[PDB]
């Protein structure tokens, strides 16, 4: 709830690879637009495995157990 | 990504004609042959690899092949034809970046017989065919030899005048090496991993899985590459106008230096060459106190200084002496040389002085006919009207008729800042934030223990470039005594220092060894990752401090010049003498850039500032960088 689909995306990827990308600032932005990025989102998220929350604008309470549900 | 190699009938001042020209694919694994007449198919093949995405290879292809195909398009063919800087590639500044080192490991294949010794540090073509056994023959001197004993003479490079079909095939023997010479690049895993197979991928892969070097290099020689062509405008009238003052103050002192003296044998002699000064010092009564090896006694600046004889004229004589060589000096590198500015100002009225890029060990360029980087500056006599004749002043624009402005703009004490980032790693920021603080030559003078701050600057640079004792001594008038004890001083007061040399040497080498007064400084790595990760060979651990900081500072420089640029385009601003900018010279630090009104430079020198921060943003340096812009007509303005 407290960050973006993205950066909750971001520490996964990071965290797969055992790297932090979030501290290395020009390795961020070297091997994302090289073809490691793609190379580790289909290593990844290529199961079809992982979900998300996007919003970060206040959920309600029976506006959220609706998606939890779903 | 397809190979080629081009035969035209000079070089890129008077070319007027293409020969031929062979494209090997990779994709297809077959040569194709062009004649003068397929020109145009030949362009539309280099275009349809633009199109793909793909590269284009060529052996000195930024500097001569690539804007030869420029010019040669409009005049003959009468439409634009230009290669964008992403998809073409030029295994000449592969070579110089990645075998830097090689001769070097020459000796044992010069000791071979195997290569030329004409060819003894030659990163062209040819020199490359023997090194890859390939070479069949050379088209340069199977001609030469031909022009003597078959009929009639020649002149400097006659065999590219019209096609024949043994350059069509000596132009394939120029395209086979170049593809070799490719392959040789590409196996060199600490530029190009193994993982990717650099010979079949896109022009935005090829860039991006290669190292940072490698990118750098290709945006470097191209830049460097147009401000040749740019070139810097030139007052001749000017020079000529103190050739003339120089040469009467010459022969004036020629006439006055024969007044004192005096002299199977006839005598003639006038102020130069050894057999001078030694001559007449020694009938003076002077002692020679330093020597050289070969025997012979000192006869520099430094010693004619403090030259006393009982003669009084002969004493008052020096002075004129010390005048007549700095005459000659400014007289033979503006005038009386072999590569005198006179001789080379073209027709446009430009001195278009040529630059190796990194084509040099670590960093900064290499410069010649005529050196860009050694005009005499503003502190020295003459050095004023030398600098003012280098001047975008002297280029009107060729549409608005005004005189250009020249904007100079240099890297604010370089060489300390680049020192103060690796040494951060041990005092935290310490040393950076003195930089930034200010005075830094004076906390350097209270660390080493020094009377004044000029003690302090001219203490900092020599003792960090591996200064003996002696020298080190001599700033304050002594010997290796108070030497080494002004360099421990130093050493305990700025403790990062010496841990730096830790972290060096523990990144690891080997061990060193005196035997009896040998230095026999042996080492395990000799070769230091660079900022881009380029491999900087360096030399004994008894400097290679200097060799770290200078990659530094100069590579900083290389993307410096680069970025500005990129973002003087991005702006919107336009490159070429037709446009707003034109780069004129790129000397260490500094830049001298053209422009066409005051307004333009002023932008010049904030957008300078702008990518130098981007620069020390994108490497992540541990200090801050900074430049100061200048804005005027010439050289001695802007510096």
């Amino acid at each position: 709830l407290e960050e973006s689909v993205e950066e909750t995306a971001e520490d996964l990827i990071g965290l797969h690879n055992r790297v932090r990308l979030r501290q290395s600032d020009s390795l961020k932005r070297e091997i994302i637009e090289n073809g490691k990025f793609d190379q580790w989102f289909d290593e990844l998220f290529g199961n079809d495995t992982f979900h998300l929350y996007d919003s970060f604008a206040e959920a309600e309470t029976d506006r959220l157990l609706a998606k939890l549900a779903y | 990504m397809i190979v080629s190699a081009i035969a035209a009938n000079a070089l890129l001042e008077s070319v007027t004609k293409f020969h031929c020209g062979v494209i090997y694919d990779y994709s297809t694994a077959e040569y194709v042959s062009y004649r003068p007449s397929d020109f145009g198919a030949y362009l539309d093949a280099l275009e349809a690899e633009v199109a793909r995405g793909g590269l284009i290879v060529f052996h000195n292809g930024h500097k001569y092949d690539v804007p030869a195909l420029t010019k040669l398009a409009k005049l003959q063919l009468n439409r634009e034809f230009h290669l964008p800087r992403e998809n073409c590639i030029d295994t000449l500044v592969l070579s110089r970046l990645i075998h830097s080192n090689l001769k070097d490991t020459d000796m044992g294949l010069l000791r071979s017989g195997k290569l030329p010794g004409k060819r003894f540090g030659s990163h062209a073509l040819e020199a490359w065919g023997y090194r890859l056994g390939e070479m069949k023959g050379e088209y340069k001197d199977d001609f030469k030899r031909m022009l003597e004993e078959q009929g009639e003479e020649y002149v400097d490079g006659m065999e590219w005048w019209n096609f024949n079909e043994e350059m069509m095939d000596y132009n394939v023997q120029d395209v086979v090496v170049t593809k070799a010479l490719l392959e040789k690049l590409l196996s060199d895993k600490h530029y190009f991993p193994p993982e990717i197979d650099f010979t079949d991928v896109g022009y935005t892969t090829f860039w991006s899985e290669s190292l940072e070097a490698v990118d750098i290099e290709h945006r470097a020689a191209w830049l460097l590459a147009k401000q040749e062509r740019n070139g810097f405008p030139f007052d001749t009238k000017a020079i000529e106008e103190l050739y003339v003052e120089l040469a009467a103050r010459r022969s004036e002192l020629l006439r006055k230096l024969t007044e004192t003296f005096g002299s199977v044998e006839h005598v003639v002699f006038n102020p130069s060459s050894r057999d001078h000064i030694q001559k007449k010092l020694q009938e003076a009564g002077w002692v020679p106190t330093k020597y050289t090896d070969k025997g012979a006694p000192v006869v520099d600046d430094e010693v004619l200084e403090g030259v006393r004889v009982d003669d009084p004229e002969k004493q008052a004589a020096i002075d004129l002496i010390k005048e007549y060589l700095m005459i000659q000096k400014r007289i033979g590198q503006s005038a009386e040389g072999d590569k005198a500015w006179l001789r080379y100002v073209a027709e446009d009225g430009k001195i278009h002085g040529s630059v190796n890029p990194n084509g040099a060990v670590t960093g900064r360029a290499t410069h010649a006919f005529p050196n860009l980087a050694q005009i005499p500056g503003v502190r020295s006599p003459y050095g004023e009207q030398c600098r003012a004749a280098f001047g975008a002043e002297h280029h009107l624009d060729g549409i608005t008729g005004k005189p250009w402005v020249q904007a100079g703009i240099d890297a604010s004490g370089l060489e300390l800042r680049c020192l103060a980032h690796f040494m951060a790693r041990f005092d935290n920021g310490e040393y950076a934030h003195e930089i930034l603080n200010g005075d830094i030559h004076t906390k350097n003078q209270i660390a080493a223990e020094l009377p004044t701050r000029d003690n302090a600057k001219t203490f900092i640079y020599g003792f960090l470039y591996g200064a003996g004792d002696e020298k080190i001594g001599q700033i304050v008038g002594a010997g290796k005594e108070r030497g080494k004890e002004l360099k421990k001083k130093f050493l305990e007061n700025t403790p990062a220092i010496a841990a730096l040399r830790e972290s060096i040497q523990q990144t690891l080498v080997e061990s060193s060894q005196w035997v009896a007064g040998e230095q026999q400084v042996k080492w395990k790595r000799r070769w230091i990752k660079g900022l881009d990760g380029r491999k900087v060979h360096v030399r004994s651990p008894h400097a290679a401090l200097n060799t770290l900081l200078q990659s530094a500072g100069a590579l900083i420089c290389k993307l410096w010049i680069i970025k500005t640029e990129e973002m003087l385009v991005e702006k919107g601003l336009k490159h070429g003498w037709d446009g707003d900018f034109a780069y004129m010279a790129w000397v260490h630090d500094e830049i001298q850039v053209g422009c066409r009104t005051e307004e333009i430079a002023q932008v010049v020198i904030e957008t300078a500032q702008e990518a130098m921060r981007w620069v020390g943003d994108h490497w992540n340096f541990r200090c801050l960088l900074d430049t100061e812009g200048k804005m005027g007509p010439n050289w001695a303005i802007c510096h």
